[PDB]
């Protein structure tokens, strides 16, 4: 058990611990930790994710550190190591001094107001995207992508990711955002040609649809979704009685034959040659739809069968009854197998359903595969932002000097008691102008004082400090660009963690 | 394993040989001075000659196994 | 429970600085061999930088990260990982004294950054190019071995190595992952090295001379077993009655049996005359009842002969590998141009050499079985992959230092950049190298400062890379001598060396993991 | 350290002292020994018995170290040991005393590597004047004194008091059997102890001697080839037993039956396939017995793990456990088996007479076993002193007269030759004065008084030293004209090995 003064500084301490090399890593200059193992080897990192679950905590308010990355991570993937920085900085400038007062539920109020001050700030200082030009979101994507430090394979994701995120873009709700990116995924073939990467229709499966059997080529016929109960019933549509006698056998295979018999006539109606049956399908079920003649695919799991449903665009049905042209298969699905090596890749392409698409890439090998397709993932959270808010930011620290000033102008017009947190909030933001300086080797005091400066003079639209050129310089001269969403999203969830963390003033067992 | 050298080493051999030929040193006629040995079987033990005791002795030195030896012959 | 700021990178300088006073006595042919009785108590003598490592207990992270990196290199060349640990320990101590006056570490990374790359340029100038003769490979190869071994053995292995390599031209491959079996013979001494063409078997035939000469031999690498005794079997376990497992063992036995039979029909319809000979080479057993009827049919018949023999086998000689035995024609069997049997030590080794076909050579190794002759074969090993990398490049510089003083001169003199923060790294760059040359000079008994104004100066007067003669410690050319080193060695040094650097130079927390 | 990674037990400090201090410790027991001595060093190893030597070989193996530079110069000695006989007290403490002379270089600011490369010119030299030495040689293998003085310093290094009986007696027991020109068995010659009478009882057998006593009828026949077996009767049936005494009575009538018509197969199988020697490792019951005197078989009672080692090597053989009738695969190279008694006891006599693979004794009489296992190592040695592959040995003068002789050369060489190298050349010459110190030891009086004397009669070529009166004061010796002689191929490999072990060792740092 803690209580009182000991939670404030743990909370101070549990963030600021984590923070002093993930800050550093933020900008292409990137320091690496090293994590020691017991067993006397190294662990080498840059990604936030891997340096917080390796390492032991004790505290509980660490704990809190972690899984608010992981909901970072879940929305974005990028500023992850960004937001535990942001959150422990609001809590050093602001609260001990104002604790020993005493209104910590004030410093709370003044967060939100300030966070608040923040989205206001970015929609006048940012400019538009087009977001059906491809040039103008490229530079942004180059941006984010040497981070990881891969700069290689990253040129041709890019592009290829343009196209992913913008077909899977369809998604309605009367206002139509966008944050659809669950129909998209990576086909992975180890092998092949190092350079034929690129994008195919609907949603392409491999992670157990690779199978020996599958109609060769379908440029015609349907699938036929199914979560059916095609597998016979000793009964009518449910099992009533059992096979453990001889009599009981005979009278229940002919009920047994005639169930199969009437489902796979419902199937067959609507012309397929490809049948996909998530399960309730058996042996005796399966030989039925050969001799239907119609190829099987089966014993498959529920998540391909999500995305097989996906890929044709239309939806399923469990209802064993009547399957049409009308309810399943709607649109034309497409199935195409291509060998590359000796085994079966499936391609279903074609959905209808406004669109869908998904991505092939193809390594010579499992390593090769690997380096494309993480900084691809990088690359397709960077197309979605973009589309989901059309307005790109620039880079660095400059974003964070407008706030700094806006907050300064604020704090003193209010004159409340809420004036001080205000102050704190803004230097804050002053964080990842520091890491930029120390990126390249130059006194905080001489590059902080020069921004501040900028300020007076031209507002920080875009001047600001960039880190690999340690001066001060216009980002959008350079082609250092970020999306909007991105910068709103990573400053959001900081000012939770800041607002929950310095609500327990008391932590007990 | 163990191993041992020198001058003072040569010292220790013949001090072992002393404490035997201790245990031995009159038994010529019938005086001297006995004192009864009896073993941890619970068995009570003497000889009429002292060299008899000593067979029995085992030696944790390789040098005073010399000495037992030669009593034996 | 943490190192922060200037404790974590205070904890990788001070374990550079103890490693580098290791494997300075590995360096070149002046430095130390070295056993491990520290590695697992067993004894082991061993003179390569990357091996070393791996045989110790390594703990220590700096130690480990070095040794990783280490692995890499040791595959492409096997030289210059005596070197790696020295470049990068002397790269941390020149950071080290700036930082501790007042400075950044990531100022020191840029100008890495810039003399990385002046750096690579200089090694494409400086560049001389060689021929592709006997000559030059021989001094690729010489000095190579020189490094992991003496200078008296080393001499012996040159021979080895070279002819070798020469062969492989004509399978037309221009690298080498073949001709690389290194087999070892029973002995009384170690100062022979032995070449044989084809290949070289480790248990010849239990029957002593069958026909220990093959004029002509037709080579059937086989595996299926010709003994299988009289054991009691059913399916390779014990049954409950007795007469189960017996009755399997007649008709097993009959088997054998008539895959024997076909060894004496196959003699006539590829052979037909005692004028030619027949090879068998069978990884399992031969009854001694067998042998004597193949012998005086005038076929050799081996025993016990291992998988690594049979897979070498059918590349070489262009033999088959057959789990039956028939009636084949001599165009499925590989044929051998001789079969010689040469029994020294106790035991003796069948040589099948002349092979028609070749793509594997044998480096026959002489020795006691001591840890000797597991020295000359990582000695052996890494001259392999050093005349590898001279079919490789097209140009292999005179070494001993040589290279490296010429290019930390390149650098001391102007910005290659022309900035101030590229500066500040690049010095550091410059006198990392210097470690190379000079401490050559120092396990000879020669003062350092001496051999550095010398050697420099030479340079600015002529252009030669003028080296280190080792034994005097004093300078010398190095390419008269032939102490020479490979495009990829030089190049490897200097990769591996920023890389490293640069991710312990920017640590700022090491904190423990489970 | 300064790490918690890179394991090491010697380098720096530790290399260059620790190292050195080590060598000198195992080679104390060679400073103590080689010719002329009266040392007796005793080591337990729970042996259930007291084992007496004054060679190399059986001392080190014992003595285990964990540091790799001590440790590796126990396989350099075993090496030499294999390729020649005594002399490998020599090896270590060669090996041993250039390592206490190369540390004093190390000290004055010379470098390791120099003095490593000075050692392989000086032993170069050495080994170039060393066939330059030879003094006196052999031509004659069948003639007892030519022999019988080149056995006698490997019989020397042992005791000096058993030199003059035992260096004539293998002479006569032969060893000569070979050409020795090209081929030379040394497991078709045993040294077979025998308890029971003086030293100087010890006796000439030909061919095989076993210790164990003869049983039923002897052969004399040259059909006899000999059949192995290590338990070939246990009883055929072995019993449980129900009334824990025998299962029970009707039943102990087959299991007497059926082991006696079973021995009788197999003993008449024995019989059959032309073996009429049978050794037997297990235990002659009367069945077995009964069976081998009707067929005419010599029965050996009894064997032990080392009289069926000496069957497996000579014979060409196999001991197999039987109670399920064989027939011969052993086989023999022997013809003759004759029965006499060594030591009043019934020894088996196995001869047959041919060059190659032909088979001799020295076997010995004594009142211990630890009498007799000292004795063994001076005649061991000198059955492979014999081996050099020529008739004529290059004998060189033995007992360390060669080495004062060797010093005064490499020192004036060493002069010549400029650098840094030469100050190991001129160690090297102080290295072979090792031996004179440790014959001045023994003796009874300082190293300096014996080194000058030799020095001062300058090249000489005989001078060594004895235990002797004579060996003190005017400290001469004629170990040329007293059949002190030893051979050029022992020296050559002592002082070749061990100038190999002092240049790895001195290498090392981890």
């Amino acid at each position: 058990r803690e209580s009182g003064r000991k939670v404030q500084s743990g909370n101070i301490n549990a963030a600021k611990t984590i923070a002093d090399i993930i800050r550093t890593c933020l900008g292409p200059k990137s320091m690496m930790k090293m994590l020691l193992d017991p067993m006397g080897g190294i662990v080498m990192t840059n990604d936030g994710n891997a340096i917080l679950r390796e390492i032991q905590v004790q505290h509980p308010a660490a704990k809190s550190m972690i899984e608010i990355s992981r909901t970072q991570d879940e929305e974005v993937g990028d500023g992850t190591t960004s937001v535990i920085i942001l959150a422990g900085e609001m809590l050093s400038v602001a609260e001990h001094f104002l604790e020993q007062q005493m209104h910590p539920t004030v410093v709370i109020s003044a967060y939100r107001k300030a966070l608040d001050d923040m989205i206001s700030t970015l929609k006048k200082i940012s400019i538009p995207v087009d977001i059906s030009d491809s040039d103008m979101m490229l530079n942004i994507i180059n941006s984010s992508i040497t981070t990881k430090a891969i700069s290689r394979w990253s040129s041709l994701a890019c592009n290829i990711a343009l196209d992913a995120v913008k077909m899977v873009q369809f998604e309605e709700n009367g206002r139509k955002e966008i944050d659809i990116k669950k129909y998209a995924r990576v086909e992975k073939i180890p092998g092949g040609i190092i350079e034929d990467s690129c994008v195919l229709r609907g949603v392409m499966i491999n992670k157990d649809v690779t199978h020996p059997r599958m109609r060769r080529y379908i440029k015609n016929p349907r699938i036929v979704l199914l979560d059916s109960s095609l597998e016979y019933k000793k009964g009518e549509s449910q099992t009533d009685i059992e096979i453990t006698r001889e009599e009981d056998f005979t009278r229940i295979l002919q009920m047994e034959e005639e169930y199969i018999q009437q489902l796979c006539e419902d199937i067959i109606q609507l012309k397929p040659d490809v049948v996909i049956t998530e399960k309730g399908i058996s042996d005796l079920a399966q030989h039925y739809l050969m001799r239907a003649n119609i190829t099987a695919i089966r014993r498959v799991r529920k998540t391909d069968n999500n995305r097989i449903a996906r890929a044709c665009g239309a939806r399923i049905v469990s209802r064993p009854e009547e399957l049409r042209e009308d309810d399943v298969g709607t649109g034309a699905g497409l199935l195409e197998i291509k060998k590359i090596g000796d085994e079966y890749f499936t391609f279903i392409t074609d959905c209808k359903d406004p669109k869908a698409c998904t991505i092939l890439l193809r390594g010579a090998s499992k390593e090769i595969l690997s380096e494309v397709e993480r900084n691809l993932q990088d690359a397709m959270q960077v197309c979605r932002n973009v589309l989901l808010d059309p307005q790109l930011v620039p880079g660095g620290g400059a974003s964070e000097m407008a706030v700094a000033h806006a907050l300064t102008e604020k704090s003193k017009a209010m004159t409340g008691v809420e004036q001080w947190p205000y102050r704190a909030v803004a230097q804050a933001l002053e964080v990842i102008p520091r890491t930029l300086i120390q990126n390249c080797g130059a006194s905080t005091i001489r590059l902080l004082t020069s921004l501040r400066a900028k300020h007076t003079q031209e507002n920080c639209e875009t001047w600001g400090v960039n880190g690999e050129t340690g001066t001060l310089v216009d980002m959008k001269e350079l082609g250092i660009w970020e999306p909007l969403a991105v910068k709103l999203q990573t400053y959001k969830t900081a000012v939770e963690t800041a607002v929950l963390l310095l609500r327990i003033d008391d932590i007990v067992s | 394993t163990d191993s041992s050298q020198g001058i003072p080493q040569l010292v220790s051999n013949i001090s072992a040989c002393q404490v035997i030929a201790e245990a031995v040193r009159t038994t010529l006629g019938p005086r001297g001075m006995d004192k009864l040995i009896v073993d941890g079987r619970g068995k009570a033990t003497i000889s009429n000659d002292g060299a008899t005791i000593l067979k029995l002795l085992d030696v944790v030195h390789p040098a005073a196994k010399t000495l037992v030896d030669i009593a034996k012959s | 429970e943490v190192a922060r700021a200037q404790a974590a990178l205070a904890v990788n300088i001070s374990a550079a600085r103890g490693l580098q006073d290791v494997l300075r006595t590995n360096l070149g042919p002046k430095g130390t061999m070295k056993m491990l009785v520290s590695g697992a108590g067993d004894i082991k003598l061993t003179k390569d930088g990357n091996v070393l490592l791996h045989e110790m207990q390594i703990q220590h992270p700096t130690a480990s990260l070095i040794a990783k990196v280490a692995t890499a290199q040791d595959d492409i060349t096997g030289d210059g990982t005596t070197s790696n640990v020295l470049i990068i320990g002397e790269l941390l101590k020149q950071a080290d004294l700036y930082i501790s006056e007042g400075l950044h570490p990531r100022i020191i990374t840029e100008g890495f950054e810039a003399a990385k790359e002046k750096a690579l340029q200089f090694l494409e100038e400086v560049k001389v190019s060689r021929e592709m003769d006997r000559e030059t490979l021989i001094d690729v190869a010489r000095t190579s071995l020189r490094t992991k071994v003496h200078a008296e053995l080393a001499d012996v292995l040159t021979e080895a190595v070279v002819d070798s390599i020469l062969a492989i031209k004509k399978q037309d491959e221009p690298i080498d992952l073949f001709m690389i079996e290194i087999m070892e013979m029973k002995h009384k001494s170690e100062t022979d090295t032995s070449l044989i063409r084809g290949l070289v078997l480790d248990h010849g035939a239990r029957h002593p001379d069958m026909k220990k000469r093959v004029e002509d031999a037709y080579i059937l690498t086989c595996n299926v077993s010709l003994e299988y005794e009289k054991t009691e079997v059913n399916s390779g376990f014990f049954y409950k009655s007795a007469e189960e497992r017996e009755k399997l063992v007649k008709a097993e036995r009959k088997f054998i049996e008539d895959r024997v039979k076909k060894i004496i029909e196959l003699k006539r319809k590829v052979c037909g005359d005692s004028d030619k000979g027949f090879v068998v080479i069978n990884q399992k057993g031969i009854d001694p009842f067998s042998l004597d009827a193949l012998s005086k049919e005038g076929i050799v018949a081996l025993r016990r002969a291992k998988r690594r023999n049979m897979e070498r086998l059918t590349l070489a000689c262009g033999g088959v590998a057959l789990n039956s035995f028939d009636d084949l024609s001599p165009d499925c069997l590989g044929h051998a141009g001789l079969v010689y049997e040469y029994t020294l030590g106790e035991e003796k080794f069948t040589f099948i050499e002349k092979c028609n076909n070749p793509r594997s050579v044998t480096l026959l190794i002489k020795g006691p079985n001591k840890h000797t002759l597991t020295q000359i074969k990582d000695a052996v090993r890494d001259g392999l992959r050093a005349v590898k990398n001279a079919i490789d490049d097209g140009c292999v510089v005179p070494g001993a230092g040589a290279v490296e003083v010429a290019m930390a001169e390149a650098l001391i003199k102007h910005k290659p950049s022309v900035k101030g923060r590229a500066q500040l790294g690049v010095q550091a760059f410059a006198d990392a190298l210097l470690i190379i040359p000079k401490v050559l000079a120092q396990n000879s008994g020669f003062d350092l400062q001496e051999t550095l104004v010398k050697i420099q100066a030479e340079h600015s007067e002529s252009g030669q890379l003028v080296g280190v003669d080792l034994n005097t410690g004093e300078p010398m050319v190095a390419a008269e001598v032939g102490v020479w080193d490979n495009y990829c060695v030089k190049k490897q040094l200097l990769h591996s060396c920023t890389v490293i650097a640069t991710n312990i130079l920017l640590v700022d927390e090491i904190m423990r993991a489970g | 350290m300064l790490k918690e990674g890179a394991k090491h037990f010697s380098g720096l400090e530790e290399a260059v002292y620790r190292n050195i201090q080590a060598c000198k410790e195992l080679a104390q027991t060679t400073r103590t020994a080689y010719g002329p001595n009266g040392m007796n060093k005793m080591v337990i190893n729970h042996l259930e018995k007291l084992f007496v030597t004054n060679d190399a070989a059986t001392i080190l193996r014992e003595l285990e170290v964990q540091h790799p530079a001590a440790k590796m110069i126990v396989m350099a000695s075993h090496m030499q040991e294999q390729e020649v006989g005594d002399g490998t007290n020599f090896v270590l403490v060669f090996a041993g005393a250039l390592l206490e002379l190369a540390e004093e270089l190390l000290r004055i600011g010379l470098s390791v590597s120099e003095v490593i490369e000075g050692y392989e010119i000086a032993c170069r030299k050495a080994h170039e004047i060393l066939p330059n030495l030879v003094c006196c040689s052999a031509k004659n293998l069948r003639d007892i004194d030519e022999v019988s003085s080149l056995l006698r310093t490997s019989i020397m290094s042992k005791q000096y008091g058993n030199e003059v009986f035992l260096a004539k007696l293998i002479a006569q027991a032969c060893v000569s059997i070979f050409p020795d020109s090209g081929h030379f068995n040394v497991d078709n010659i045993r040294v077979c102890k025998i308890l029971g009478s003086g030293i100087s009882s010890s006796s000439v057998l030909h061919g095989m001697v076993f210790k164990k006593e003869t049983e039923g009828d002897v052969t004399s026949v040259k059909d006899a080839k000999i059949a192995v077996y290590s338990c070939p009767f246990d009883g055929m049936i072995t019993e449980t037993k129900g009334t824990v005494l025998i299962k029970t009575a009707e039943e102990l009538m087959n299991f007497s039956k059926g082991e006696e018509n079973l021995m009788d197969a197999q003993v008449k199988a024995i019989a059959d396939t032309g073996a009429n020697v049978v050794v037997t490792g297990g235990k002659v019951a009367d069945m077995a017995l009964h069976y081998a005197n009707k067929y005419n078989i010599m029965l050996v009672r009894l064997n032990s793990k080392w009289d069926l080692r000496r069957l497996c090597k000579t014979v060409g053989a196999t001991a197999l456990p039987r109670l399920t009738p064989p027939v011969l695969e052993e086989m023999g190279h022997c013809d003759s088996v004759y029965l006499s008694e060594v030591g009043d006891t019934q020894v088996v006599v196995f001869k047959h007479e041919k060059e190659d693979g032909a088979i001799s004794t020295i076997v010995l009489r004594g009142s211990t076993d630890n009498l007799m296992d000292d004795i063994e190592r001076a005649v061991d040695d000198g059955v492979n002193t014999f081996k050099v592959l020529t008739r004529d040995k290059r004998l060189v003068p033995g007992g360390g007269a060669t080495e004062i002789e060797l010093a005064k050369q490499i020192t004036s060489y060493g002069e010549t030759c400029p650098g840094l190298e030469q100050y190991a050349i001129k160690k090297f010459a102080e290295a072979f004065e090792a031996i004179p110190r440790a014959l001045a030891e023994n003796s009874g009086v300082k190293a300096n008084e014996v080194i000058s004397k030799l020095y001062a009669v300058h090249q000489e070529g005989n001078k060594n030293v004895g235990l002797d009166i004579e060996a003190e004061v005017p400290a001469v010796k004629d170990m040329l004209e007293a059949g002190i002689l030893d051979t050029y191929l022992g020296k050559y490999w002592a002082i070749k090995l061990a100038t190999n072990a002092a240049v790895t060792v001195l290498r090392v740092d981890q």
